[PDB]
């Protein structure tokens, strides 16, 4: 709305809009270059959690592995006979 | 690709600055829109790190499950003798 | 009864592998 104003210099209103449009290009820049990167950081932190629940599946296998153990147990009083 | 000049760490942040240390990235979302998914990005990475605490959790629970595997170790060891 | 015995060497096998799980706990 400064263009069109009564005593307004069109040279100073334009050199306002350089300014403006550079101050656009930082801010999203700056959220931009840190959404991606910092998410990928937590994205490695996620690998590691994959990782670990890798993990703690095995853990359930190994506990599983026992009650396959207990029936092969079972089993065997079973060639017993 | 311009220079931040210790005014990108200024506006970007201090720590962030290693990598990007050690400019040409994407600016095509509106910064709005930027400014929106980082509040949930940042969400989300806040549930990363929940998820690495559940994924703590399901360790302790593999190490008590671990535990109960010590006395089929003890017994292991007797085989080795 | 061959499997039978192939069945106790995959379970010292386990075991085995017991020794490998309670060292990456530690």
């Amino acid at each position: 709305e400064q263009y069109c104003a009564p005593d307004t210099d069109i040279r100073g209103v334009d050199a306002q809009i350089k300014n403006y449009l550079d101050q656009i290009k930082m801010a999203r820049a700056k959220f931009g270059l840190e959404n991606k990167y910092s998410l990928k950081e937590r994205l490695s932190t996620l690998t590691k959690e994959l990782n670990h629940w890798r993990k703690e599946w095995d853990d359930i296998e190994m506990l599983m592995f026992g009650d396959d153990a207990h029936s092969m147990k079972k089993m065997i009083q079973k060639i017993d006979s | 690709l311009v220079v931040t000049r210790a005014e990108w760490e200024k506006e970007l942040g201090t720590d962030l600055v290693k990598f990007l240390i050690e400019i040409y990235d994407d600016f095509s979302k509106g910064p709005k829109e930027l400014e929106s998914i980082n509040a949930s990005m940042k969400s989300d990475i806040e549930n990363v790190r929940q998820e690495v605490s559940s994924y703590k959790e399901k360790w302790l629970r593999d190490a008590e499950i671990f535990g109960k595997i010590t006395s089929i170790f003890k017994e292991e060891l007797l085989k080795r003798d």
